[PDB]
Parts: C-alpha cells; sequence; structure tokens
C-alpha cells in the first residue's frame, strides 16, 4: 500500500491551471468507471485486489466495467484489466440532496492482478489528522477546461493544498458537512469525469486516499475549492463493509 | 414547438457533481453533465432542454 513501482514526477505545472499529465503507471491505484459502450464517467482507487472505492452519486451499476491499469484512454492498446463488478456497496447515509456520505465500494468479481501499473492506495486511520494547507494530489481523466467537452485522453494530476472545514465555508457556506473535505482554490480544479478518484495525502511515506472526487464549482473555477468525501470520517464504514463481504 | 426533458440541479448546493455524462441539449450543444444544463439555463435565464443523452 502507497508506493508506486513507478513514482510520480510532481512538476511546478501540477500546480497552475488544471495540472499536468501523469507518467504513466505513476498511480497505480487509480482506475476508470467505464459503461458497456467503453465510456469513462467517473474514476476509482483501488483499496485491494478486490474492492474499488468510489463517489455515490456516479450510480455505478453491476452493468458497469471497472479498468485497470490504464494511462491513455485514446490507445489503440495498452496492457489493461477490465475487471467485472458483482456487487456495489451505496453509503446508507449518502445524501441526494446534499451529496453528504458520498463513498461507495464496489466489489470486483474478477481480482484485479496488481502490477507495477495497477497497486492499491492506504486508507487512513480514522483519528488520522492531515492539517490544513498540506499539498496534495488529485488524479484523473476530468476536463482540463469547462468549456473543452472532452475528456483528456491521459491521466492528469494536479497538486493543491487542503483547506480548514472553516475556510471552505466562507465560499460554500452552509453546504460544507463533516463527511466532507475541501481543497484548492489555488490555480487547479477538479472537473467533470474527476468523480470518484482519489485527493491523496502521503503520511509516512505512503500516499493516503483523503478524499473522494464529489461536488464543487459547476464551472470548474480554479479560484474556488472543491470539495471531496472526508475519508477519515468514512473509513469505518469502508473497514466495516469488507469485513462483512 | 418541440422538447424533451428538463435538466435538474441539486438546489440544496450551489455547485455540480463531477460525473463525466454529456447531454445533447435541444440547442445543439454537449453538457458536461445535467447539472451543467441547469446552472447554464438558470445564469442565462434559459431554458434549454435534454434532446437525447450522450453527445450531440
Amino acid at each position: 500500500c502507497g508506493v508506486p513501482a513507478i513514482q510520480p514526477v510532481l512538476s511546478g505545472l501540477s500546480r497552475i491551471v488544471n495540472g499536468e499529465e501523469a507518467v504513466p503507471g505513476s498511480w497505480p491505484w487509480q482506475v476508470s468507471l467505464q459503461d458497456k459502450t467503453g465510456f469513462h464517467f467517473c474514476g476509482g482507487s483501488l483499496i485491494n485486489e478486490n474492492w474499488v472505492v468510489t463517489a455515490a452519486h456516479c450510480g455505478v451499476t453491476t452493468s458497469d466495467v471497472v479498468v485497470a491499469g490504464e494511462f491513455d484512454q485514446g490507445s489503440s492498446s495498452e496492457k489493461i484489466q477490465k475487471l467485472k463488478i458483482a456487487k456495489v456497496f451505496k453509503n446508507s447515509k449518502y445524501n441526494s440532496l446534499t451529496i453528504n456520505n458520498d463513498i461507495t465500494l464496489l466489489k470486483l468479481s474478477t481480482a484485479a492482478s496488481f502490477s507495477q501499473t495497477v497497486s492499491a492506495v492506504c486508507l487512513p486511520s480514522a483519528s488520522d489528522d492531515f492539517a490544513a494547507g498540506t499539498t496534495c494530489v488529485t488524479t484523473g481523466w476530468g476536463l482540463t477546461r469547462y468549456t473543452n467537452a472532452n475528456t483528456p485522453d491521459r491521466l492528469q494530476q494536479a497538486s493543491l493544498p487542503l483547506l480548514s472545514n472553516t475556510n471552505c465555508k466562507k465560499y460554500w457556506g452552509t453546504k460544507i458537512k463533516d463527511a466532507m473535505i475541501c481543497a484548492g482554490a489555488s490555480g487547479v480544479s477538479s472537473c467533470m469525469g474527476d468523480s470518484g478518484g482519489p485527493l491523496v495525502c502521503k503520511k509516512n511515506g505512503a500516499w493516503t486516499l483523503v478524499g473522494i472526487v464529489s461536488w464543487g464549482s459547476s464551472t470548474c473555477s480554479t479560484s474556488t475549492p472543491g470539495v471531496y468525501a472526508r475519508v477519515t470520517a468514512l473509513v469505518n464504514w469502508v473497514q466495516q463493509t469488507l469485513a462483512a463481504n | 414547438d418541440s422538447l424533451g426533458r428538463e435538466a435538474k440541479c441539486y438546489n440544496e448546493l450551489n455547485g455540480c457533481t463531477l460525473e463525466y455524462r454529456p447531454v445533447c441539449g435541444t440547442d445543439g450543444d454537449t453538457y458536461p453533465n445535467e447539472c451543467v444544463l441547469c446552472f447554464e439555463n438558470r445564469k442565462r435565464q434559459t431554458s434549454i432542454l435534454i434532446q437525447k443523452s450522450g453527445p450531440c
């Protein structure tokens, strides 16, 4: 857990107007949720060789596919894994009005084959504390400009700092709940198609899952914080569903 | 004169969900998701419907 065989290279471009392209295979836990039609509509992160964790607003069905090991989605072909889904575990407390408690667990039918390019993310401890102002990473195939309406072929990554509930409420006010964590407002934004992906904060050498892409600016405003599902607040549920399944 | 289906927002939130689920508006435009089409109609004070889901 949380150590890519293949090492990320995070440059200063990762911090400005909607990050950069990833070193292929450098975020192994990064998966793409796809249709039967092969069309990417959300991301996810692998926590196991068996489970994927995602946002609940994504509407993942058992009919949908988890694609492990992809870089370039426009590849006539690369070495990926099209894993099937057998059971979907949508948080009972997910609030659809509010997008609060926005985590869903996908149990795979076909175990993923951990390779050099496919591995898992470390999940945090509930008591874990990731300080505001900590610079983290968000990865995905979400649009680069709201104005593109074409999702990128290659995985992107942005570096953004964490925010206090307190200083996010200045932008979202009362919408910000406890199962939410804010990040960005710095020159980089999560956007359509990034949903259910990771917000990784490195901890004691490992990259750890601190947020899930949830919601944010309807226009992918780089001066507004992006909201994520707060993993520390939902990890005992992850732990307990995993145990009973 | 024609039409089909009105795009829905999360009113209880004033931002959107970040999923990619393009919609074809009755205007001839693609919207990354429905919530976008809604915020665009709100801002623009427009009344664009969803022609078909998926891209135009």
